C-alpha cells in the first residue's frame, strides 16, 4: 500500500516540473508567445511527461513480476499445507507440519 | 475500453472584487468555467467551510492542485471540484452472436450521465433519451443496457466488486452477482 | 477464533477482525 | 535645521540567541495539514541575535547595515519604537525610505530628504505627552512616492510599567519591491533579559513598488522627557526601559507544518543539526530508529 | 562479478557523450557561451546523462 501511493504522489508531483520549459501551464504557452516558437516547448513538456509516465509503468512491471512470484508461494502453500500434510523441512513452519 | 467520457462547461464565470471593469455572478453546483482574477479552469463551484487566513486567496490539496478559492467580493470560500473524466467501457457477447452492447461507466453515479462526450463530433445526440431505462448502479460505476436480476450463476463477463453479465433468454444482456459454487454440507 | 463469527454484519473471524484493523490505508481526489 | 547631538555612549554588543523565532508566509496560498518544503530568505534556528537597550542615559541609535533583510523586534511597554530610515547616503543626495509609526498615520516616504544626522525626538511633554516637536528631516528638493496606509492606535503616555507588547517586524527586497511582515502579539511580564522561547508565524501586512537601492537602516525612537529630565534637545533626556533586538536574515530551507486552519505551528531549520536534516530528507516531523 | 563490473564501466564511459551538445566538458559550455543560448546544451547533457 506504501509503493502503490507513493508511486502515484511521485507520479502526481512531477506534473509541476518545467524539464526545462519556460513554464508548466499550456495556456500560459499558448498566452504570451506565439504557437511555432512555442511548439518546441510543447514538445518538451510531452516528451518529459511521457519519460513520466513510461518510468511509472515499468517500475509497475517489475513490481507485479514480485507479486506474482510471491502469489504463486501462496497457491503452492494453500495447496500443500493446507489441503494436504507437507513432509518438506520448514516449508510449513518449525517442526514437524500437523495442520 | 474506450475512455470518452468528458463532461462540459455550461456557462463561464469570470467574476472580480466589484472592480477592474465588470463582474458576472456566483454559480453553484454545476460544471461551469471560472476564471477568478486570472484562475481561468473548469470546476464545480460548491461552497465550503474552510478557515482562508484572510490575505491568502488560493487554496491547494495534497498534490498542489488549485482545491478552494474565496469569492473576491462575497468573501465565501468555495470549493473547486472539477466535473470531468470517466472510462467507457463496452460489454459485447461477441459480434458473431448479437450485435447489441452495454456501457460501464467507471466512476460516476448516473443521476449524472446524459450530458456529454466531446472530442471532435462525438455528440451528446445518442444520449438525450438513451438514459432511460436499464440503468443499474453498481459499487464499480453505473450500468446501462443491461438489467439486474436476483439469480447468481456463474461468471462471464467480469464487471466488477461481484457484478458480472452475461447474454442470454427476446435475448438480453443480464447482470448478476456472481456464485461461487454449489453449497454443501 | 478461525470460525466465522455471526454477531458482526462481516462474517469475519476475530483473527480477521484484527488482521483487518491493523491494515490502514484527500490524495485520492487529487 | 539640526543641532548635531553630542554625548553619546559607546558599548559593546550585547548577544543573545534566536529561540526558533522570524518564521513568516513565504506565499499567498492556503495549505491544509501538509509539510512543505520552502526555500527561502529566513533567520535561522538558534542565531546569533543582536540586542540593543534604551534607557549619555544609554542612547542605542546605530547605523546598522541591510544585507539581505532584518527580522526586526521589540520587547515594550509604551511605544518608544516607532520609526525606521533606509537608504545609502541619508543626507539629500539619493533616495531615502522613511516609515513612521505614530498615533496619527503609518507614512512612507521615498525622497531625498535632508535628514538630521542624530534626529531630533524632542516631545515637549507636559501631563499629556503628545509630541510638540519634529525634527528629523529639514528639506524636499525633487522626488516622488509618498505613501499612508491604515495606522493603528498609540496611546502616547509615558508608561513606566510592565511590559506586555512584543512586535516584530520583518523587512525584505524582492525585485525592487518592499515586503513588510508583521506580528504583534500579547507576552506575558517576565524576567527583562531576552525573548523567550515560542513559536509563531507572520502574516504579511504591507506590500510596495519603491524600486531604489537600500544599503543601510536606522531606528526611529520616540523619547520622553519629563521635569526629571533637565537638559536640552541633545543632552536632556531619560526615556525608560525599552529594548529591541536585530537579526539577520539567509538564504535557507525550511520546513513548513500547515495545520487545518492554514497556520504554520511548527518548522523545521534543515541545515542545523543532522537529526533536522534527517526530517528534511525524509519529509516528516518524527523519525523511526534506524539509520538514513 | 563481470556483469557489475561491465555495467558501473559501462556508466563511467557513459560521461565522455556529448549527446548532441557541443562538448562534454562544462566549464566550456559554461565559459565562451551567454548562458541563455548555453542553457539548451546543458538541458541536452544534464537529461542524457539522467
Ligand atoms: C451518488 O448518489 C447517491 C444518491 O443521492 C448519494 O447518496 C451519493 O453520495 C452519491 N455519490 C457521489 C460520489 O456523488
Ligand atoms: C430482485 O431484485 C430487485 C432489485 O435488486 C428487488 O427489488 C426484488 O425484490 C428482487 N426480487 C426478489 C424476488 O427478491
Ligand atoms: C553571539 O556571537 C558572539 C561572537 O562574538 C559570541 O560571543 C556570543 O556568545 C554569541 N551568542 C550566543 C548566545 O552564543
Ligand atoms: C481552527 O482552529 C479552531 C480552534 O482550534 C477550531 O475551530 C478548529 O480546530 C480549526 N478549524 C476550523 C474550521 O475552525
Amino acid at each position: 500500500v506504501n509503493h502503490n501511493a507513493q508511486a502515484l504522489n511521485t507520479l502526481v508531483k512531477q506534473l509541476s516540473s518545467k524539464f526545462g520549459a519556460i513554464s508548466s501551464v499550456l495556456n500560459d504557452i499558448f498566452s504570451r508567445l506565439d504557437p511555432p516558437e512555442a511548439e518546441v516547448q510543447i514538445d518538451r513538456l510531452i516528451t518529459g511527461r511521457l519519460q513520466s509516465l513510461q518510468t511509472y509503468v515499468t517500475q509497475q512491471l517489475i513490481r507485479a513480476a514480485e507479486i506474482r512470484a510471491s502469489a504463486n508461494l501462496a497457491a503452492t502453500k494453500m495447496s500443500e499445507c493446507v489441503l494436504g500434510q507437507s513432509k518438506r523441512v520448514d516449508f510449513c513452519g518449525k517442526g514437524y507440519h500437523l495442520m | 475500453q474506450t475512455s470518452n467520457f468528458r463532461v462540459q462547461p455550461t456557462e463561464s464565470i469570470v467574476r472580480f472584487p466589484c472592480g477592474p471593469k465588470k463582474s458576472t455572478n456566483l454559480v453553484k453546483n454545476k460544471c461551469v468555467n471560472f476564471n477568478f482574477n486570472g484562475l481561468k479552469g473548469t470546476g464545480v463551484l460548491t461552497e465550503s467551510n474552510k478557515k482562508f487566513l484572510p490575505f491568502q486567496q488560493f487554496g491547494r490539496d495534497i498534490a498542489d492542485t488549485t482545491d478552494a478559492v474565496r469569492d473576491p467580493q462575497t468573501l465565501e470560500i468555495l470549493d473547486i471540484t472539477p466535473c470531468s473524466f470517466g472510462g467507457v467501457s463496452v460489454i459485447t457477447p461477441g459480434t458473431n452472436t448479437s450485435n447489441q452492447v452495454a456501457v460501464l461507466y467507471q466512476g460516476v453515479n448516473c443521476t449524472e450521465v446524459p450530458v456529454a462526450i466531446h472530442a471532435d463530433q462525438l455528440t451528446p445526440t445518442w444520449r438525450v433519451y438513451s438514459t432511460g431505462s436499464n440503468v443499474f448502479q453498481t459499487r464499480a460505476g453505473c450500468l446501462i443496457g443491461a438489467e439486474y436480476v436476483n439469480n447468481s450463476y456463474e461468471c462471464d463477463i467480469p464487471i466488477g466488486a461481484g457484478i458480472c453479465a452475461s447474454y442470454q433468454t427476446s435475448q438480453s444482456i443480464i447482470a448478476y452477482t456472481m456464485s461461487l459454487g454449489a453449497e454443501n454440507s | 477464533q478461525i470460525l466465522p463469527d455471526p454477531s458482526k454484519p462481516s462474517k469475519r473471524s476475530p483473527i480477521e477482525d484484527l488482521l483487518f484493523n491493523k491494515v490502514t490505508l484527500d490524495l485520492i481526489c487529487a | 535645521q539640526c543641532v548635531n547631538l553630542t554625548t553619546r555612549t559607546q558599548l559593546p554588543p550585547a548577544y543573545t540567541n534566536s529561540f526558533t523565532r522570524g518564521v513568516y508566509y513565504p506565499d499567498k496560498v492556503f495549505r491544509s495539514s501538509v509539510l512543505h518544503s520552502t526555500q527561502d530568505l529566513f533567520l535561522p534556528f538558534f542565531s546569533n541575535v543582536t540586542w540593543f537597550h534604551v534607557i549619555t542615559k544609554r542612547f542605542d541609535n546605530p547605523v546598522l547595515p541591510f544585507n539581505d533583510g532584518v527580522y526586526f523586534a521589540s520587547i515594550e511597554k509604551s511605544n518608544i519604537i516607532r520609526g525606521w530610515i533606509f537608504g545609502t547616503t541619508l543626507d539629500s543626495k539619493t533616495q531615502s525610505l522613511l516609515i513612521v509609526n505614530n498615533a496619527t498615520n503609518v507614512v512612507i516616504k521615498v525622497c531625498e530628504f535632508q535628514f538630521c544626522n542624530d534626529p531630533f525626538l524632542d516631545h515637549k511633554n507636559n501631563k499629556s505627552w503628545m509630541e510638540s516637536e519634529f525634527r528629523v528631516y529639514s528639506s524636499a528638493n525633487n522626488c516622488t512616492f509618498e505613501y499612508v496606509s491604515q495606522p493603528f492606535l498609540m496611546d502616547l503616555e509615558g508608561k513606566q510599567g510592565n511590559f506586555k507588547n512584543l512586535r516584530e517586524f520583518v523587512f525584505k527586497n524582492i525585485d525592487g519591491y518592499f515586503k513588510i511582515y508583521s506580528k504583534h502579539t500579547p507576552i506575558i511580564v517576565r524576567e527583562p533579559e531576552d525573548l523567550p522561547q515560542g513559536f509563531s508565524a507572520l502574516e504579511p501586512l504591507v506590500d510596495l513598488p519603491i524600486g531604489i537601492n537600500i544599503t543601510r537602516f536606522q531606528t526611529l525612537l520616540a523619547l520622553h522627557r519629563s521635569y526629571l529630565t533637565p537638559g536640552d534637545s541633545s543632552s536632556g533626556w531619560t526615556a525608560g526601559a525599552a529594548a529591541y533586538y536585530v537579526g539577520y536574515l539567509q538564504p535557507r530551507t525550511f520546513l513548513l507544518k500547515y495545520n487545518e486552519n492554514g497556520t504554520i505551528t511548527d518548522a523545521v531549520d534543515c541545515a542545523l543539526d543532522p537529526l533536522s536534516e534527517t526530517k528534511c530528507t525524509l519529509k516528516s516531523f518524527t523519525v523511526e530508529k534506524g539509520i538514513y
